[PDB]
RNA sequence: UGUUGGAGAGUUUGAUCCUGGCUCAGGGUGAACGCUGGCGGCGUGCCUAAGACAUGCAAGUCGUGCGGGCCGCGGGGUUUUACUCCGUGGUCAGCGGCGGACGGGUGAGUAACGCGUGGGUGACCUACCCGGAAGAGGGGGACAACCCGGGGAAACUCGGGCUAAUCCCCCAUGUGGACCCGCCCCUUGGGGUGUGUCCAAAGGGCUUUGCCCGCUUCCGGAUGGGCCCGCGUCCCAUCAGCUAGUUGGUGGGGUAAUGGCCCACCAAGGCGACGACGGGUAGCCGGUCUGAGAGGAUGGCCGGCCACAGGGGCACUGAGACACGGGCCCCACUCCUACGGGAGGCAGCAGUUAGGAAUCUUCCGCAAUGGGCGCAAGCCUGACGGAGCGACGCCGCUUGGAGGAAGAAGCCCUUCGGGGUGUAAACUCCUGAACCCGGGACGAAACCCCCGACGAGGGGACUGACGGUACCGGGGUAAUAGCGCCGGCCAACUCCGUGCCAGCAGCCGCGGUAAUACGGAGGGCGCGAGCGUUACCCGGAUUCACUGGGCGUAAAGGGCGUGUAGGCGGCCUGGGGCGUCCCAUGUGA
């Protein structure tokens, strides 16, 4: 399954992830398919999530299943707010 | 633990006057005053024409001993330089002169570098607000280097600034004796610095 | 000891005899289906083909052969026969042989 | 894209098969001098149409045995023993280096 | 693979020059040894016996597939009896689905399409995930569990009987698909089509006319992977010839697919000095070290690929394995044995022992990121997140800061007036790492539940290993230094001892009664929690020279010739345009 998950890159106590797309199979720290962005849990620099809606959506339409965590993040970006109005 | 111990013997070895104590090394007592010959049991004997290596060496221990840095921190900056665009020479000094523990010397907060090294250690200084007890911290162009609020009341420090009332500052710095603050305008250029050095030689030493 | 993963080696066997048998059969039915055509008995060899043919795709339905293992067999036999029936035969039933 | 190589047959002894010589040419990894090396490829003649010393082109394909993985597209000159004679003449040499001992 | 880049010296002589080897200064090390050793951050830590390993732990999960054995609480039917029906909690194993083919270890083997690079598959497979079409009708059967008995010293095995389902099977159905065969468009098994033949399937669950999960067939996406090819990959020619399934061919077998991949027959070829065959050595690469560069050396950590899991062989099951913690046989090995026969494998984390100059905790956590199974709750997971030990490396930090006499004491030297350690200490003042008090978090937000429509969105709540740690606020004491050298290269000099002795030594050498070269003292240079040493890689070494060397006498012209492969080739014009150069673009994670 090609899934959108996180990957650990930062160092010891300063973890920095990646919204990578891949096979649940490889290790979420090895080769990948593409990068949809990143997130730094810690919350130091004004820029956290950087998910590219565009690509995100596309892998999703292909079947890339995002982790519960990978989702929360794509939902913060907008990988899920499909244009609506007149009624809400 | 870089050096720490007798200093003026350093002053006497390089044969040139080094300001490693601030006060005194001005009044008749820095030793180089009626005793400029090196220390040891042969300081007064005659010196033999130095080797190309001796000169390059002496000239380094000078540049460095003025800032009291381990040959270790000394080297690595040399390299930083070597790599940066610009005249290895001055680019080196620039940085050397960018050390907080140093800037605190030029701004006057302390009688001399070593003391400034310390003040930085005991947290009597600040940069942009957040104090910094790191000597080797590199001050960037535009960073206020103030005195610790809870320190502005120490006798020693007041004493220092008190006498700065008048002492101008490098055209690459400026301070506000009132608010005991002071900015790092820009990296001082070789000219701006009056060092009895020949960095064209330090350089040559690390070319061996 | 007792990782209880021996269940896998416990099922397999049940599946070894499982597979073993359908295949073996396919084979037998196949070959037997040949012999006939070879000789010349028209119908009797096509009739058997069908069954044979079936068994194939049947063992194939699951995971006995699957894929195109149910494509050589078939095609292959649907040749030996037809061709072995090239000694004056005329497929009267022409079952498993779109003529 | 499947690679095409152009060479010179050098043996038609086998059935539906032709041994083609591909001379390549490249500068040294460490001396830049130009250099020539060669390789014998085994391609298929399903028509037995290609004969000795014909200069052919070759393409990658379904392996058709241990070593043969190329074919013979179409001709490029129906005759030149000129070069075959070189290869044949190279081998002829080996047949005589070491062992046999012309000295005994 | 970046774009400011290149120092030499000592030593063969009476003296010179050239040659030429040896030697040093540099940098790097998964290191080791010595002396010394205060803190923290990150990193890293068996390189030798791929020797052997005790014990614990490293892959399981689902009762929303199924039926039972067992311990328990509760409800029925026969008015009290044995008996029996229902709901239900825990539990154990079984049948079944999916995971065990990922993750984790090692580098033995392999010079090979193993890897790197780029292409090929009209020669292919791809569970689970995603989009789209169509469908889910009827019937039958077994094996476990469980009950009986038998063999066994065990391990465990056998026979007997019953029963369930998403387990197996038959029939029906067919959007369709599979095959043969005829034809069309393509062009090596690509696509479309005709009559014939063959092939589907299961249910479970609830807020039950609704939907969740699941299931069947088929076309597409997605990812992953097989196979094949060009090119690139060490040393030795005192390894020169190798080859019989070996080279091709046809038929056939086998595989998801090509193929000598396997077999039968036919032909006899294929590989080699542009180094076959053999021996030795070695996992390959991204990268690392060095270097002015060209190049050299290396490939431990991290990442991609390969290979192995006691040695060797083999297949079963499955999408995938020829399966590290699966299975079968042989070998060796330790282990149980009433000796008839059985049991294991740490190159998984952690530890043990052997080897060794040398390499750690038998830790904590499942909070996080990740993987597995499940509607979910959640279970699992030494993967991982972390803590411990080792100055093994790198980076930051301290042992204090200003003042303090023509100058204590002491020790050293001093043709003896004095010089030196030295502002160093003493002493004064200022600051105040440790340590104590109180406060203490980022890494955590969702999965679940509610509103909404099961969307989108919004609301609610639980959730830490590291830690009571980092970090902030207050109080607060001056509170570790060593080590190498000081003849020349190489910066640093006297005296005392010793007398070619004791001893130094990287090269040159130093010592036979004045030693700046042995030992101690004083002093001095260097570097500083480190400094020396040893080993190995690059540098210096233009000392294998492509960049960048040589051969009259220093090492070096083959005794001469003939000539093969090969290397090289005058002058003019025209075709190609392979080399070569240029632009675009894909690749160069
Ligand atoms: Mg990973
Ligand atoms: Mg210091
Ligand atoms: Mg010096
Ligand atoms: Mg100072
Ligand atoms: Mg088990
Ligand atoms: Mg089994
Ligand atoms: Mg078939
Ligand atoms: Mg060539
Ligand atoms: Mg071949
Ligand atoms: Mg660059
Ligand atoms: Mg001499
Ligand atoms: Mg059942
Ligand atoms: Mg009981
Ligand atoms: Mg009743
Ligand atoms: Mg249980
Ligand atoms: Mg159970
Ligand atoms: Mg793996
Ligand atoms: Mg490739
Ligand atoms: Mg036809
Ligand atoms: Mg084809
Ligand atoms: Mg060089
Ligand atoms: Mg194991
Ligand atoms: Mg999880
Ligand atoms: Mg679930
Ligand atoms: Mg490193
Ligand atoms: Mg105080
Ligand atoms: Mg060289
Ligand atoms: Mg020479
Ligand atoms: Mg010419
Ligand atoms: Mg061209
Ligand atoms: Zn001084």
């Amino acid at each position: 399954m090609v899934k959108i998950r996180l990957a650990r890159f930062g160092s010891k106590h300063n973890p920095h992830y990646r919204i990578v797309v891949t096979d649940a199979r490889r290790k979420r720290d090895g080769k990948y398919i593409e990068k949809i962005g990143y997130y730094d849990p810690r919350k130091t620099t004004p820029d956290w999530l950087k998910v590219d809606v565009e690509r995100a959506r596309y892998w999703l339409s292909v079947g890339a299943q995002p982790t519960d965590t990978a989702r929360r993040l794509l939902r913060q970006a907008g990988v899920f707010r499909q244009e609506a109005r007149e009624g809400a | 633990g870089r050096y720490i111990g007798p200093v003026c013997r350093l002053c006497r070895r390089e044969g040139v006057k080094l300001y490693l104590k601030g006060e005194r090394c001005y009044s008749p007592k820095c030793a180089m005053e009626r005793r400029p010959y090196p220390p040891g049991q042969h300081g007064q004997k005659r010196a033999r024409r130095p080797s190309d290596y001796a000169v390059r060496l002496r000239e380094k221990q000078k540049l460095r001993r003025i800032y009291g840095i381990s040959e270790r921190q000394f080297r690595n900056l040399f390299e930083e330089a070597s790599k940066k665009k610009g005249v290895t020479g001055s680019v080196f000094l620039g940085l050397l002169e960018s050390r907080l523990d140093n800037v605190v010397y030029r701004l006057g907060f302390a009688v001399s570098r070593r003391q400034a090294r310390q003040l930085v250690r005991h947290g009597h200084i600040t940069v942009n607000g957040r104090r910094v007890d790191l000597p080797s911290y590199r001050v960037r162009p535009g960073d206020e280097i103030a005195v610790a609020e809870k320190s502005r009341n120490l006798e020693l420090i007041r004493q220092n600034l008190e006498a700065m009332k008048g002492r101008k500052v490098g055209p690459w710095l400026s301070l506000d004796v009132e608010g005991m603050k002071g900015k790092f305008l820009r990296l001082p250029d070789r000219e701006d610095l009056a060092l009895p050095v020949n960095e064209q030689l330090v350089i040559e030493f690390y070319s061996r | 000891r007792n990782l209880s993963a021996l269940k896998r080696h416990r099922q397999s066997l049940k599946r070894r005899l499982r597979n073993k048998a359908k295949k073996s059969a396919i084979k037998t039915l196949s070959k037997k289906a040949i012999q006939l055509a070879q000789e010349g008995k028209a119908e009797e060899a096509l009739k058997i083909m069908r069954k044979a043919e079936s068994l194939i795709d049947k063992a194939a339905k699951g995971s006995t052969l699957h894929k195109n293992a149910a494509a050589r067999r078939k095609s292959r036999l649907m040749r030996k026969v037809r061709q072995l029936l090239e000694a004056a035969g005329a497929p009267l039933i022409g079952g498993g042989l779109s003529a | 894209p499947k690679k095409v190589l152009t060479g010179v047959v050098v043996s038609d002894k086998m059935q539906k098969t032709v041994t083609v010589l591909v001379e390549r040419q490249f500068p040294h990894p460490l001396y830049g001098k130009v250099i020539k090396r060669s390789k014998k490829y085994l391609a298929h003649d399903p028509e037995e149409r290609y004969k000795v010393g014909d200069v052919v082109e070759i393409i990658e394909a379904r392996p058709i045995s241990k070593r043969k993985r190329f074919r013979v597209l179409r001709l490029v000159e129906e005759g030149r023993l000129d070069l075959v004679e070189k290869y044949l003449v190279r081998r002829q040499n080996y047949a005589s280096l070491s062992k046999r001992g012309g000295k005994a």
